[PDB]
């Protein structure tokens, strides 16, 4: 009965690291998307 | 009126002139108040020029005049020990400079046949850089990392370590507050490194044109010694601020951008500058100086600095610059905050010149250390989900830990060739296998101190020549054993 | 030698002058018959200038006559501005009479040169025990304030103003960039409730103002602080001045809004091309010279909880220290609520502060971190597993946590406690003695709400 | 007659002629009193053409005079170009006098038709384990190397040249497009040290040159290779040709740098609207016809480590064998860092290489894919809960990726170890033995940086 | 007391009008003064002092204080609390009340998400009980 | 039975032609009428009745029907089927056959993914057995 809790605490730490990395990737993608949309809008505006 | 005109439009540091018919590309133009500009667009009926200074004193209807000369800055040995701005005007208050020459700011690097391979080492004083990422005369090496990781400290230590080798140094500051520049100048002056160093400053309050033009002026100043058979070394601080300023200028010129709103030719801006650092051959030197100097080769080493966001080395500009230089040193925040300083990432950092830019003893002793460190890092990362460990894995892990702890240094504390050689020999032959992990630094310091105390002639001989022999290796092994037997740490 | 309006589009107005009377950049113009000031932004040719209107533009029309002042926006400066409230143009809005002084100073000026920099990096003493030991300040630096409402920010502002006026005989300037009117009124009456109003000047910029006003309101406070710093008493000592900026993020937002209004191509994540240059030109006039020194404290808000965003990164390019307030500390009643483990300063370095100061700070941080680690085991597996040095660390960490609170000078009217201004030399002695274990028998409650170590001794001998 | 310059913007210049002497689309012009050559790009009407300079435009002014040549850019060809170094215009830059031929060929020409196409029907060995096993080459085909910055494109190219071109019986052409000058000097001196300088020709335009030189530098080497391909001897057959191109991506980058100044509208992520057409125009010329064959190797740069970027994605469809390098493998100390789950070849079918080779490759790829699948559950959870077959798969896959490393001959400077060459029979033997399960007791450290399986056995025994 | 049905539709109409009037677009084609559009509307909800009322009415009303309260409403899509107009609005108000679809679909009638809903004014706007 | 090997390259060529003629671009710089371009081509494949054949041939052909089947090909970027061009073709056509890289590398050949592959005609186009 004394090893299950070790297993769960290790799993929780790994999940925290995972969500940290995923948040970094998400922020990068969000900035890229905003930049692309703004560039597309400006390009469409200039062509008229 | 062929060399006269009038200002028509003024906005955001860019002016429009109408009348300069006999104007060249890149020619210098002087205004009514004593200011200077540079022509960029020779339109059908107008000229577009950026202002090299403060444009708030310019109004429509003033006068403009062509001078018939391209941008140029003073050069010579008189600039050593001074502090100047991007145009060479002094800002330290010590009086005017009396340089005897000028030199164009935009040039093209020497061709393929005029160069020579790099074979002369350059010492930065760091134990990890010297034995893992060697630097040679003529090489271009990149320092990259996040903010507050210890890049300027590495650059200043590299400048300081050239006290005896007799090579000249140049420091360029782009987009920095004045107080930091003053502190750096003070630290350089206290140690005496200011006796052979020049400083070019483009502060954060300066116009974007000067922050975009300063590194070219610094390189032009540093090329004086290369063309005459001597050696130099130039450091570019925050090369990304130059890209930011160029992006601002281009966007204010209404030009379509690419990735991260950067201009199309952002690669050419850096490739044109970083290609000027090289090593020329004796024939080029003789042709340049008309036989005044013969049998001598020149060189110019560069250490650009670039900062990343959250340790993302896969960004547009970091990768654009990595593909130009001959290697890179990567500094990571995870090791820095954990107490590993300098925080050199062994798996990412690499040098393209290789083992031909270091002395014989260091080249022979330090072979395959970086790849082994990367393999240990990967194995340690993987070996968290297992408990049954074989002998080879355990030995590899416990050797990697010792190797990692060995490469730890303090700033303002250079190392010699003999110290690195003896430490690397001690690590390579397994004399630190029975040493506890947390006493490695004390062991290294005590070994260096005792070896200097009791074996002065050997250390001196290794320092001057840096050669390897069987008797030298036997003496090193005997000294290490003698220290291990008697001395305590 | 007069111009007229030719075009009005929103808050952008074009004025045409005569070809030999065109004004210069950043000059201020006056519309004849109304009360509107136009600031020049750029020239276009043929005598046409594109400007920006300070205020609302309802009721204007083309053809109105305008005259030039041939100078930038000049605001009144001096000691008569202490305790008053003004707008971006330097006009009272608190209904207390006109400003008495006649001196004026332009709001646009070049930053001090490289030769005028100070020859050292001194420290700014605050009196707060937690700040002076773990995140020490520095003259001429910039400090960013984190944490939202509910933990105490305005109170810290009061205490800093009062202490800097008391110890170093300095003054203060407060500039509000895009402030709520309700919270601003509450803050003004909060200062008036105490006796701190007479030692600080206000310039207010609110959310419902045109974006031009929210952009040029920090320069007025900067000019006032510059005049306060430059003036000297006998022997020319100079003064130390504190500048308060309501939110630099709203300064950036106003900058990009004005850039978008002027019609410039955006860069990176929607921001204006001249972000870093603007923020540097704002922060390059805040420095420490030979005569005096201007120090600034600004509130920082991280958009989208992403530090990689361009504006927080450009902010962090200049900050020498960050102070973060946590709700967990305030939940335990320890005030001020400043987290010790997350506040950082670039001055905490053995070169700058010395050897013993740095070592004491590092040891305190290590003890606090180890206590935080042991909290989980204490809570989950029970108390019994923890004894000897674990409980030694627990007791020392609890004592350290209690010792970080102190009464304030501005709260003496409410609770009656006069408050204390602990000098820096006293804190180091107390913490070094605590770490060595000399006070291992004193109860925890003796470290509560006390100024210095002698007060702890007195409380322990009483309790 | 002659025209005059009316406008210059960067590298783009336009000239105005009379209505009866406008040059054709791809003509060459010379500026009087200067060494500057211009190439026409577009015809804009009213006797105005738009050109691109082949050099620096400093010191150029409006109103100069320009004379036409009524011909495209012509370069020398033949045996007189062997052992010499030339620039984009065909001028010698090796300080060894002029070129000793008279034949000239234009650099612009149409691609071969559909009827004059041949089929490659010959394998070609290299001595590299991973390439031989999983991406075989074909004599007369096209090969491309994909990778980011600092992953090993140049080293692999040099090793391929060392293994193939040295034992060749024919001619070779090397083209440098936007690379380092130090590498060119090193390669020239390496070839001159040996006695193979008489079989190669070199064209060099590097990253320090204006975009005009970098735009058209590949066409010169392509023209030389084309002339060498369609060359016959009286009673003598033709000769096989090897062609090496360095960073063909710089050609498209230089095309991008001048698109806006030519008056076009951008597409995708800031790219020119004619990317695919101008890539295909160049790519369709590098081919083998009925009369003569060409074997080519190209290096393709991947910007920002993004294989989805339009340039590599467009390039992918023009090659027969594709080798992809990954930074994740390189950062782990494994060289060459070739990704085995993204490298393909048209020769990998059982009718060409035999049954056994195909089965070995398929089994290896299947094992690697299964391990990559299991990685996540291995990471977040433990390893004990896995099935025994999964543990065997993990160990076998780790040993397999260890066994794909090999020490090169040209990498002796970096590591200090001598190079190794492995025939493919030993590779097949070792991989079949590994997949069978004969080496399940060998530690995975013995598979790192060795040659055949015999070296693995020796290194394991010595351990 | 005034209730604003949905300010997002107002923002959408403002964007359409601005685009039709060929003003330089910003993020998501919004003009440069959307924050100026919402903040200046929300700043007119206030409580004024008795002296202001006395001045306005020239002494007709002596000891009374006026007031005006607003209850704006903003809609989200799967909890996107980081878009442009919603963040602009959230920066201005003095509190927030969060309602999620996973609560109404589950069967919660109030469906108030108490986790991230706070009131800045607090206990001063309540009675003793 | 007709087969187009890449409609993406046709769309790219059309985009180049449209951009060179200075027409206003949209998402991913494609013109406004790419959907029209693909739809007015893919709508020409169908089955006709016997009366249509009789009328077209003026009685030469009496009792037979005609048909024309189409098999277009579309290539995605890293399995992103939410791009501008593939969505239009997916909406236009009846069924789709999805091929996956992970299945191909795992030995499943052909790499048909039965989870998201449909045929709207269904069993009406099959032999009895
Ligand atoms: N080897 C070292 N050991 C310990 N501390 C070090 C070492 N090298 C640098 N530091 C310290 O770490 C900090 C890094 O400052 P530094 O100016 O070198 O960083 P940076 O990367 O240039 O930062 P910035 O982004 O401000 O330019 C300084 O306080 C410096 O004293
Ligand atoms: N087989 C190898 N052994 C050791 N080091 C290698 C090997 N291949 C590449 N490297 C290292 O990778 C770096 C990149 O090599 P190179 O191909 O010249 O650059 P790029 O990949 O940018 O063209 C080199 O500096 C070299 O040290
Ligand atoms: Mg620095
Ligand atoms: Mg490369």
């Amino acid at each position: 009965q004394s090893a299950r809790m070790v297993a769960m605490k290790a799993a929780t730490d790994n999940a925290g690291q995972l969500i940290k990395d995923l948040q970094l990737i998400y922020n990068k993608l969000r900035q890229a998307a905003i930049t692309q949309e703004i560039s597309e809008i400006v390009g469409g505006a200039a062509a008229v | 009126a062929k060399n006269e005109g009038t200002i028509v439009m003024v906005s955001d540091g860019i002016v429009r002139i109408h009348g300069l018919a006999d104007a060249m590309y890149g020619e210098m133009i002087e205004f009514d108040g004593g200011l200077f500009g540079m022509a960029l667009n020779l339109e059908q009926d107008s000229v577009g020029a950026v202002v090299l200074g403060n444009y708030l004193s310019l109004q429509e209807g003033q006068k403009a005049r062509c001078t018939g000369r391209v941008l140029e800055v003073p050069v010579g040995p008189e600039l050593l020990g001074r502090v100047v701005d991007a145009l060479g005007n002094p800002i330290d208050g010590k009086g005017p400079i009396d340089a005897k020459l000028t030199d164009a700011v935009e040039k093209v690097a020497p061709g393929v046949i005029w160069r020579q391979s790099v074979d002369q080492p350059v010492q930065t004083g760091y134990k990890s850089v010297d034995t893992m990422i060697p630097v040679g005369r003529g090489q271009r090496e990149l320092i990259i990392g996040d903010r507050q990781t210890g890049k300027t400290a590495m650059a200043i230590d590299a400048i300081i370590a050239q006290k005896n080798s007799g090579i000249k140094c140049v420091y360029v500051a782009i987009g920095q507050k004045q107080s930091t520049i003053a502190n750096v100048v003070r630290k350089l002056e206290e140690t005496g490194a200011m006796a052979y160093t020049t400083v070019v400053a483009a502060a954060a309050a300066d116009p974007a044109a000067m922050q975009y033009l300063a590194p070219y002026s610094g390189c032009t100043m540093g090329e004086y010694f290369r063309d005459r058979g001597e050696d130099a070394l130039i450091i570019y601080d925050d090369l990304s601020k130059q890209a930011v300023a160029y992006r601002q200028i281009s966007l204010l010129l209404r030009r379509p951008p690419g990735r991260e709103a950067y201009p199309g030719d952002v690669f050419y801006l850096h490739s044109r500058l970083l290609e000027r650092a090289s090593r020329v051959s004796a024939e080029y030197v003789e042709k340049f100086t008309n036989g005044a100097v013969t049998g001598k080769t020149g060189s110019l080493t560069a250490l650009p600095i670039i900062e990343t966001q959250a340790g993302d080395v896969s960004a547009f500009v970091p990768t654009n610059v990595i593909s130009i230089t001959d290697g890179q040193i990567f500094l990571e925040t995870s090791l820095f905050n954990a107490g590993i300083r300098p925080a050199v990432n062994a798996g990412i950092s690499v040098s393209r010149v290789g083992g031909s830019a270091q002395t014989k003893i260091i080249k022979k002793l330090s072979g395959g250390i970086r790849t082994a460190l990367a393999q240990y890092r990967e194995l340690a990362a993987f070996a968290q989900f297992a408990s049954d460990l074989d002998e080879a894995t355990r030995k590899q892990l416990e050797h990697g830990q010792r190797v990692t702890e060995l490469m730890k240094q303090k700033q303002y504390a250079p190392y010699s060739i003999a110290d690195q050689a003896v430490s690397v020999y001690a690590s390579n032959e397994g004399y630190m296998a029975d040493v506890e992990v947390k006493k490695i630094v004390d062991f290294d310091a005590a070994l260096i101190a005792y070896f200097r105390s009791e074996y002065a002639p050997l250390m001196k001989q290794i320092d001057e020549t840096g050669d390897y022999n069987k008797d030298i290796e036997a003496a090193i092994k005997a000294g290490i054993e003698s220290f291990k037997a008697t001395q305590t740490y | 030698s007069s111009g007229r309006i030719i075009q009005i589009i929103g808050a952008v107005i074009d004025v045409e002058f005569e070809r030999t009377s065109v004004p210069k950049i950043y000059d201020a113009l006056q519309v004849d018959g109304t009360e509107t000031t136009l600031e020049v932004q750029q020239q276009l040719g043929d005598g046409v200038v594109r400007t920006i209107a300070m205020g609302s533009t309802e009721g204007l029309k083309r053809g109105l006559t305008v005259t030039s002042t041939n100078a930038p926006i000049s605001v009144p400066v001096g000691t008569a501005t202490l305790g008053r409230i003004m707008d971006v143009l330097g006009r009272p809005i608190d209904e207390a009479g006109p400003v008495a002084t006649e001196e004026r100073l332009p709001i646009h000026r070049q930053a001090p040169s490289y030769a005028e920099q100070a020859a050292s990096t001194d420290l700014l003493e605050t009196g707060i025990k937690v700040i002076d030991l773990l995140c020490p300040f520095a003259k001429g630096g910039k400090v960013g304030l984190f944490g939202g409402a509910g933990v105490g920010k305005t109170v810290n502002m009061m205490e800093l103003i009062n202490n800097i006026a008391k110890a170093h005989s300095g003054l203060s300037v407060f500039a509000g960039v895009g402030e709520r009117t309700r919270e601003g009124n509450d803050f003004y009456h909060e200062m008036k409730d105490s006796n701190v109003l007479d030692k600080v000047a206000m310039v207010y910029g609110q959310m419902n103002e045109p974006p031009g006003n929210r952009l040029r309101v920090a320069l007025t406070g900067l000019t006032m602080a510059e005049y306060f710093r430059d003036e000297k008493d006998e022997n020319g000592k100079g003064r130390d001045v504190l500048l308060f900026v309501d939110n630099i993020y709203r300064y950036t937002l106003a900058g990009t809004e004005v850039s978008a209004l002027l019609g410039r191509m955006p860069s990176a994540v929607g921001y204006q091309p001249t972000l870093a240059e603007e923020m540097g030109v704002l922060q390059e006039r805040i420095t420490s010279t030979k005569s005096g020194s201007i120090t600034s404290i600004q509130a920082v808000y991280v958009p989208a909880d992403d530090l990689t965003d361009p504006s927080p990164a450009t902010t962090f390019a200049h900050l020498d220290a960050t102070v973060v307030l946590s709700r967990d500390i305030a939940s335990s009643g320890i005030y001020p609520a400043i987290d010790p483990l997350d506040s950082t300063s670039r001055q905490l370095d053995p070169l700058v502060v010395g050897q013993e100061h740095y070592e004491i700070a590092r040891a305190v941080q290590n003890v606090l971190q180890r206590y935080k680690e042991l909290k989980d085991i204490i809570a989950i597996l029970g108390m019994d597993e923890l004894a000897e040095e674990d409980k030694l660390v627990v007791y020392r960490a609890r004592k350290i946590q209690r010792f970080f609170s102190q009464p304030f000078h501005v709260a003496e009217v409410f609770t009656g406690a006069p408050g204390k201004l602990v000098p820096l030399k006293e804190t180091i002695r107390g913490f070094k003695g605590l770490l060595a274990g000399e006070y291992d028998h004193i109860p925890e409650q003796a470290f509560y709400m006390v100024g210095g170590i002698d007060e702890v001794i007195a409380k322990a001998e009483k309790l």
